[PDB]
């Protein structure tokens, strides 16, 4: 109800994921990457 | 791109003082950062390496912490041949970047 | 004792290019990637660019499109061709191998004493 702010996703990268690859950066994006 | 800052960009300290030389990364970079000594006319030395490893042959007097985004670079007690530029450099991906340089 | 020596170094026109060379011996270079790292008068490190061991994979800085790193393991040389060079490219280039212990897998730091550039 008060909202679920435990799960989280990258909006922010300086370019795209190969095949199950896995990044839990926190690089400010030119921005923190992650909402 | 990681962008690589230091803080304070020049310090005045005399021999026998403590130094201590803060770098920040843009992005977070875990414990995959270098840091160099740089005197006039001479190519770059490294002193650290994975954040705070010691490289053979430095002294004693050098140390260095950290981890993610916030790092700390420490002269213990300055001497008269510690007079240089440090940079700080990250190389947990490409492009690798260097910072700024602070001026002791 | 570990050495790396660049040459090629000189005055160019803008729009012009240079080619630079970095020789290397004391150390098995053909097993290493290395780096172009360059420095302005009154500036900074930049880095410019790297190449793998095997000449395969590359990486650019400011450069890429107009700069082009290549090696050759016969000759234990590294070269960088310039094309389409600025005034903002004035700086001394050095060739160096970088200790890194994500990508080239390097547990020692070299440098050479780097070559000027002059745009003009």
């Amino acid at each position: 109800v008060s909202g679920n702010y435990n799960y989280l996703y990258r909006l922010f990268r300086k370019s795209n994921l190969k095949p199950f690859e896995r990044d839990i950066s926190t690089e400010i994006y030119q921005y923190f990457p992650l909402r | 791109v990681i962008w690589m800052t230091q803080s304070p960009s020049s310090l005045s300290a005399s021999v026998g003082d403590r130094v201590t030389i803060t770098c920040q990364a843009s992005q977070d970079i875990r414990f995959y950062l270098n840091w160099y000594q740089q005197k006039p006319g001479k190519a770059p030395k490294l002193l650290i390496s994975d954040a705070s490893n010691m490289e053979t042959g430095v002294p004693s007097r050098f140390s260095g912490s950290g981890s993610g985004t916030d790092f700390t670079f420490t002269i213990s007690s300055l001497q008269p041949e510690d007079i240089a530029t440090y940079y700080c450099q990250q190389y947990d991906n490409l492009p690798f970047t260097f910072g700024p340089g602070t001026k002791v | 004792e570990v050495q790396l020596v660049e040459s090629g170094g000189g005055v160019v026109q803008p729009g012009g290019s240079l080619r630079l060379s970095c020789a290397a011996s004391g150390f098995t270079f053909n097993s290493y990637g290395m780096h172009w790292v360059r420095q302005a008068p009154g500036k900074g490190l930049e880095w410019v660019a790297f190449i793998r061991y095997d000449g395969g994979n590359k990486y650019y800085a400011s450069v890429k499109g107009r700069f082009t790193i290549s090696r050759d393991n016969s000759k234990n040389t590294l070269y960088l061709q310039m094309k389409s060079l600025r005034a903002e490219d004035t700086a001394v280039y050095y060739c160096a191998n970088l200790k890194d212990s994500r990508y080239s897998g390097s547990y020692y730091d070299y440098w050479g004493q780097g070559t000027l550039v002059t745009v003009s």
